[PDB]
């Protein structure tokens, strides 16, 4: 009564506010439910192999167009699978790959001294990663011949380079310390460098 | 009530449930009575994107208006099922249901718990169903029967001149069918969508028409006589499925490996052209190859170096179409080859429509697959014509299925009305009351027709009912001067089984609507 | 001051759902909107047809006097506007000119329809009257032709005909563009059984104005020759649809080495193989090569040793068009071609055409399935305007190849039709005589615009033209920029028109009219 | 028309019709349950946390928070009816809404409402003459008015309240200044005395006032009292023209102070002299009452005297006591005689809670009396006040004329039958409205069937077929539903009641049904 008369006249009490927030949130919640079916035919590339449970009609215009774009995508992605073995170049050439390493290609510049299970396990993880991402340039070597008399208490130091610009750093075991460190966590860190797009729990 | 448990629970009591259902149905019937009949209004339904479709079809009318009511949702669902089954007079369904509920409202306005009305409606439905079984007349299908059936049932969803041209085209259409096989289905006949010219140019094609033209500027634009090679063999390049690569020491080794790569397409092409020449190619004996897979430019050039006809990527049903049009046996591999697989076409040419280039095959000796071409001013008119021809072919199928045609244009339902009135003092009780209104139920059908025509309702109605009562025949409704006059003599009928299913569904949905007692929005707590 | 809305249809709408019903809401609103749209662009497509410009969302400028582009870029919220613009687009797909005629005629017919529904006729009566008048017009129209098209081959006839389509642009110069278009089209038309509009392309150059444009039987490419040697007088042209590089495996062509001599002759054998291939291709007898794909530096080196011209293109359309033009052939292999499959040109010159590098093809044979038009101007909008005029002329020519029937210009035909259809509709029974007569009277809207643009008084000259049409003249129409009532003949001045364009225009216009008048209710959903 | 003012509600013909129909349906359906001695009992809550128990229609209309055009018209019309007659006002809205519902079924059938309007006016006229011819006279006696009061008291309240109030009202109308001239109840007041049982309300001869001795040192019960009715200032007054006192010593202060209370004391000495002249000793009662106030000085001066004084009473109190005690009201003391005095037999005081009361009874010939309502609950007090008002209204509408008509559906069904038989005379589709108009009165008994618990059509047809050769004066029973003659129990109702009922209902229905368009203009953007 009196409060709503106040409301017509004044705004001294606030009580009619904030009832639009949950309204808009629920609107968007109902809206975002059509994204599952919007791209049902626009994601899978095996739907042709999924005959008799995916076909209702074929317009042969946008769907053959989908095959065309899909095959272009496939050829573009499989023309780049050239790697998969971490390689040991020498320090003499080092200037030629710190700089002349290709523009638009990430370089995981790994430096290490073999012998500690830290460096050994890190080398194992990156070598196994090479089996998954053959589109990434891996480099392994002895830092002593890469950097003269490099402090041996600063290994293994991960370097992320492209066009001579350091984008990501992971210096020493201070960020990799522990035998509990695993495959997916390394992949997670290199994804966080901005090179890879994947998903992990933690 | 449960609203105590769920503060976000919307509850509508039994009386409230009936009230809201009735309001929804009344709105639906008021907007739908504008549709059926050759005099029903034609509306604009436009989406937010601006997509415009102009229709007289109740179903597409339903699915492009803004609907909100769960009861209205169920109405649309059942009407859509009816349209799926036969697709004609769909408006009659919902109008009948709405007015049945209206009469039930008029009576429930005096207490009178509705289950008695439901059972009385069931009994009256049974009696009227037997009456319909009696009243229907049988005449075997022919030129006049089917042409008049199409001309009559077509105008429920489309105008007049289109109805006439469509009737002629569909008379020419259902003739490539078997004698006694009933080979008619949508899987077997195709419709062309091409925005080319006005409506006075639409026709039909016994043969087949494809939207794919020459892949290379050496092909043939027109073949006098062609032998057809439908094939389901991969001709484009493919990768070895174990991912094998090339390892060599010399560039000439790379050359030899390239030759090794090409040899397989080479010998497939060799086999195909060898069969072509062996059958014949000389002296204007065109050869056509039909594949649904890719073709390499290497294979394209290899086959086209001698000007063969071959194309790519047609609809998968076109392979059935061609088997029953050209006659040649289909194939999936060249393990076994014989000129038996060769099809035949009496004329092939091309005509490029705008950006798109079209091929046409025709002069089929025994065509079992035919296609329909329609050209109109724009998209909305072509969608409307496509829907109209779909429903018209549905009606033609329904007519040619059985050999019984019921008269149309309002006679049969007033006949049912009077017959049910006669039977009424035998229904044993207050259900007669419902039965009474139940007769008044069918009362709407010419009434709406009378309503659409602008004639005053009660006078024409009592005229019609008196005309039927005095005689025993079936008198129809005039749509030019309103004067009662029988309609079966000008070529007016309607599908018997269609009305059977109509009455079935209408009664079932009517009792389902009337038997509601509680409307909830349970959930979202 | 409290009142809700009616339960029922008004209460089952969506929140964003809007609706118009009956003669009141739907009919008056769409009729007024259509009249607005017709009046917006009712000042163009004439001898004085005043060009109008517009800015788009894409922030590109457009100065057009044919309604097609300006309406297609413009967006609306009125469905009937979508109907009329789609009608114009269908006209364009049929012929592609005079997009203002359909708009003016539609506006006039919708005005008359609103008047008739004010009178109180059934929609069916008016619609059927208009359809009767439509088919009667279809029947009487072919009886009105004069001086149909003879050959479509001579140059002067092409000038005289296409200039008529040209007056809609560039009022201050006519004959120059006529020469250009006539020469180009006579060069390009096979004159036997077929044609494609794609067979003609044009090229634009920034710089001097129209005074320096030209036509070349031979394409224009801006590309630059890789090799030093350029511009042989007349020579053979080898064309490789495949890339210029050597045979590369479409799979991985890896190499493995076990001993030293393999490496010792690795590059030696590579260079020898490409040397042999390039040597054979040179021994084919040509000196001109235009590849499709990228170019190999060492193969280019051998070409230097063999003195070969190299050009690489991007458009496969251009590649096939070259095959059509110079007799070139597509070879998807690096194998040397045969002399039958050879390209030929009397001039392939790499030159500068206004401080822009150009590769010009020219034949003394004057042959080729495509001939290019070099355009000269100072601003891109001028390019667009001249290209629109050129397109009007060339599509006039293309649609006139077939359907060589002609129609008088100057608007006399429309008034003849109006008078005749009114005379016929004077006898119509029922209540459709009003519709049939007003259909005819609607043919006064086109001369209304034709008189308002030229700066002359409209109704005076309209009355005079009716007076002289009472004498029965199909060829008397307004004098341009007269400023004083004066009319004369048009066939004298070549002021003419095509039959098929007008026929399609009127047919589509009537279809749209019946379409819109058959609409009885409008339902809109929630806006996107 | 949302263009001239973008914010304005514009509704077309059917929109206005539908909203009016829906509002009328809601109102009538709500008010079905509020008539008969077996109607449903309504509880209402005001905008403060205060509760009223009502069976009255106008109370319900003006307590509902309802903002609607038709509802506003209903509230105004029912307010006027309650003002004039004030009984069975439910019938008004029931008739109006039922006629609306009827005419809906035919306007929906394309009948333009004007024709139904002329049909309704013809039905008005014919039913008017029928009721005029079947109206029957009877001399107004005690038992006749007992039955008439029982009618309305069973109408608006329950049994025992009716049992006491019939007696109360019939005795109330007996007390009158002039039997042969119109009675008025402003001389017969109602006072609320909220401390006793619901059965303790009764009628008291004379008047009782709520204010007592403003200078309490007085007696407690006096007998054989003479009455002084004065309207003069008995308290100190300052002259309107401003002035002040001036002196120079305290002796002048004493003189002026003692001379400033001289005029009022002269007045009270006049009064005391008149008292002693009228009666000396022997303890004869002598009551003085002034409309205006009395200052404490003269208050004590007269309280030391045995005289009792009353001040600040209601303005109509004195005007009615003028007749009640037989005295003449005094407005100044310029002349005076004992004739202007009134008299009473016994006067006593009684205390309760915070207030006390002055009882004036044993009037020599009671021509003004007072009704006292004693009850626990204030809303109960108000409900009993409404009941007594309805009873007095009914007895007045009975006595004013000399004619009365049977109720409880009897004459209703009578004119129903008469109009059904007469309808063959009237012409046009308006005839149908007449039938609907007939159906109008049919709502009246059947709701009683709904208020009794019987099948509506069963009882309706029993009563309709009860018609012998002559028109039986047969209504509906309240315990068996079987047709029963009205005269046997003797429950009737006033003629002009149903007369103005028909007048108002017909005219308001015309106004509702002639409307064309609804606006909500007047919004300054």
């Amino acid at each position: 009564e009196w409060n709503d008369i106040l409301r017509k006249k004044g705004i001294l009490p606030p009580k009619e506010s904030l009832k639009e927030l949950e309204e808009e949130a629920e609107e968007e919640q109902r809206i975002l439910q059509q994204s599952v079916v919007k791209t049902y035919e626009d994601m899978t590339l095996e739907e042709l192999e999924d005959h008799e449970d995916e076909f209702n009609e074929e317009d042969e215009r946008a769907i053959e167009m989908y095959r065309r774009r899909r095959l272009a995508e496939w050829k573009a992605t499989k023309l780049k699978n050239k790697f998969g073995e971490v390689l040991e170049i020498s320090g003499k050439d080092y200037v030629q790959e710190v700089t002349k390493a290709g523009e638009g290609l990430w370089v995981i510049l790994h430096l290490y001294k073999q012998g500690i299970p830290l460096c050994a396990l890190i080398n194992q993880h990156l070598s196994g990663l090479a089996r998954k991402f053959p589109d990434v340039k891996f480099i392994k070597a002895i830092s002593t011949t890469c950097i003269p008399n490099y402090p041996d208490r600063n290994l293994p130091t991960i370097f992320v380079y492209l066009e001579g610009d350091i984008k990501a750093q992971f210096i020493g075991p201070l960020v990799f310390g522990g035998m509990n460190l695993t495959r997916d966590e390394l992949e997670w860190k290199l994804s966080e460098s901005g090179a890879i797009m994947t998903d992990l729990e933690e | 009530a449960v609203k105590t448990l769920n503060p976000k629970a919307e509850v509508a009591r039994a009386q409230a449930a009936l009230a809201v259902n009735i309001s929804a149905a009344r709105g639906l019937q008021d907007v739908l009575r504008t549709n059926l009949g050759p005099k029903g209004t034609m509306k604009m339904l436009v989406s937010g994107a601006g997509d415009i479709k102009l229709t007289k079809d109740g179903n597409v009318l339903l699915h492009e208006m803004q609907i909100q009511h769960p009861t209205a949702s169920l109405i649309a669902k059942v009407a859509t099922a009816q349209d799926d089954i036969t697709g004609d007079g769909t408006t009659s369904n919902v109008l009948i249901i709405g007015e049945l509920l209206k009469q039930a409202d008029l009576y429930i306005s005096e207490g009178l718990h509705p289950r008695i009305i439901t059972e009385g409606f069931e009994a009256a439905k049974e009696k009227a169903l037997q009456f319909l079984e009696e009243v229907k007349v049988s005449r075997e299908m022919d030129r006049e029967t089917l042409i008049d059936v199409a001309r009559t049932s077509l105008r429920t969803k489309v105008h007049a001149e289109l109805a006439d041209v469509l009737t002629e085209a569909v008379v020419d259409s259902i003739l490539a069918i078997k004698k006694q096989d009933e080979p008619i289905d949508l899987f077997m006949i195709e419709i062309m969508e091409m925005k080319h010219k006005s409506e006075t140019d639409t026709s039909l094609i016994r043969g087949l028409v494809l939207d794919h033209g020459a892949r290379h500027p050496d092909m043939k634009k027109r073949v006098e006589d062609a032998y057809i090679l439908t094939c389901n063999v991969s001709l484009e390049y493919e990768k070895t499925e174990v991912n094998s690569g090339f390892f060599y020491k010399s560039a000439e080794e790379r050359e030899k490996l390239v030759k090794a790569e090409r040899k397989f397409i080479e010998d497939r092409v060799k086999k195909i052209i060898e069969l072509k020449r062996k059958v014949c190619g000389d002296s204007d004996k065109g050869f056509v190859v039909i594949n649904q897979k890719g073709i390499d430019p290497f294979s394209l050039d290899a086959l086209s170096k001698e000007g063969i006809v071959a194309l790519r990527r047609a609809k998968r049903r076109n392979m059935e179409r061609l088997t029953l049009a050209c006659g040649g046996v289909a194939l999936n591999s060249f393990d076994d080859l014989s000129p038996d697989c060769l099809g035949h076409a009496g004329l092939v040419y091309e005509y490029t429509l705008g950006e798109e280039k079209f091929t046409f095959i025709e002069k089929c000796n025994n065509p079992r697959s035919v296609t329909l071409l329609i050209k109109g001013p724009n998209k909305h008119t072509l969608t409307q014509i496509k829907d109209a021809v779909r429903d018209g072919l549905r009606a033609v199928k329904n007519a040619i299925d059985d050999g019984c045609v019921v008269p149309g244009a309002g006679a049969v339902e007033v006949a049912m009305a009077e017959a049910l009135i006669k039977h009424k003092p035998s229904v044993k009780g207050r259900a007669q009351l419902g039965v009474q209104a139940f007769a008044d139920a069918l009362l709407i059908i010419p009434k709406v027709l009378a309503q659409n025509s602008g004639f005053d309702l009660q006078e024409t109605l009592v005229k019609i009912q008196a005309e039927h009562s005095e005689s025993g025949q079936l008198v129809g409704v005039d749509l030019n001067t309103g004067e009662p006059m029988v309609a079966a003599e000008v070529g007016v009928w309607d599908n018997y089984c269609v009305k059977k299913q109509l009455l079935h569904s209408c009664t079932v949905i009517a009792t389902n609507i009337l038997l509601v007692d509680e409307i909830m929005r349970a959930g979202m707590s | 001051l409290h009142v809700p809305k009616a339960p029922g249809f008004a209460q089952m709408l969506k929140e964003g759902a809007k609706h118009f019903s009956g003669l009141e809401e739907a009919v008056y609103r769409n009729i007024q909107a259509c009249k607005e749209l017709a009046q917006t662009t009712r000042t163009a497509y004439g001898p004085n047809g005043m060009n109008k410009m517009v800015i788009n969302h894409l922030e590109k400028l457009f100065v057009t006097n044919d309604a097609a582009t300006i309406l297609r870029e413009l967006e609306v919220q009125h469905p009937a506007a979508k109907m009329i613009v789609m009608a114009s687009h269908m006209q364009e797909q049929e012929v592609g000119d005079g997009t203002n005629f359909v708009l003016v005629f539609a506006g006039a017919l919708l005005e008359l329809a609103e008047e008739l529904l004010r009178i109180g006729l059934s929609v069916s009566e008016v619609i059927e009257g208009y359809e009767i008048a439509c088919r009667k017009a279809h029947e009487i129209l072919p009886n009105l032709v004069c001086c149909s098209a003879k050959n479509l081959r001579d140059i002067d006839e092409v000038s005289s005909l296409l200039r008529t389509s040209i007056m809609s642009k560039q009022y201050g110069n006519e004959v120059f563009l006529a020469k250009l278009i006539a020469q180009a089209c006579v060069s390009i038309f096979p004159d036997s059984g077929h044609f494609n509009v794609d067979n003609i392309r044009v090229c634009k150059i920034l710089g001097s104005g129209i005074s320096s444009s030209s036509v070349l039987h031979g394409m224009v490419f801006k590309k630059e020759t890789e090799g030093d040697v350029t511009s042989v007088k007349d020579a053979k042209i080898a064309v490789y649809s495949c890339p210029f590089d050597g045979m590369i495996t479409e799979t991985k062509g890896t190499v493995l080495i076990k001993t030293a001599e393999e490496l010792m002759n690795f590059s030696k054998g590579e260079e020898n193989l490409m040397d042999a291939q390039v040597k054979a291709i040179a021994d084919t007898g040509a000196n001109v090569v235009v590849t499709g794909g990228k170019v190999a530096d060492m193969a280019l080196h051998y070409a230097n040793k063999y003195n070969i011209m190299l050009v690489r293109l991007n458009s496969k359309w251009d590649l096939r068009r070259l095959c059509k033009t110079v007799g070139a052939t597509a070879l998807p292999r690096l194998t040397p071609p045969v002399l039958e499959e050879m390209g030929h040109c009397d001039s392939v010159y790499l030159s500068e055409v206004g401080d822009t590098q150009v590769v010009v093809f020219k034949h003394e044979k004057e042959d080729g399935a495509i001939s290019t038009i070099v355009l000269r101007g100072s601003t891109d909008n001028l390019m667009d305007d001249i290209e629109r005029a050129v397109d009007d002329g060339v599509n006039t020519f293309k649609v006139l190849t077939r359907d060589k029937r002609l129609v008088p210009g100057g608007g006399a035909t429309e008034i003849e039709l109006a008078k005749q259809i009114t005379s016929y509709g004077e006898t119509c029974p029922g209540l459709e005589q009003y519709a049939i007569k007003k259909f005819a009277e609607a043919f006064e809207a086109i001369p209304r615009a034709l008189a308002e643009n030229s700066g002359v008084k409209a109704n005076e000259v309209i009355s005079k033209l009716y007076a002289v049409h009472q004498e029965g003249n199909k060829n008397v129409g307004l004098d341009i920029e007269a400023e004083v009532p004066a009319v004369k003949d048009m066939l004298e001045a070549g002021i003419l028109d095509t039959y098929l364009g007008k026929y399609w225009a009127i047919k589509l216009a009537t279809n749209a009219a019946v379409t819109v008048l058959r609409v009885d209710q409008i339902i809109m959903a929630k806006p996107a």
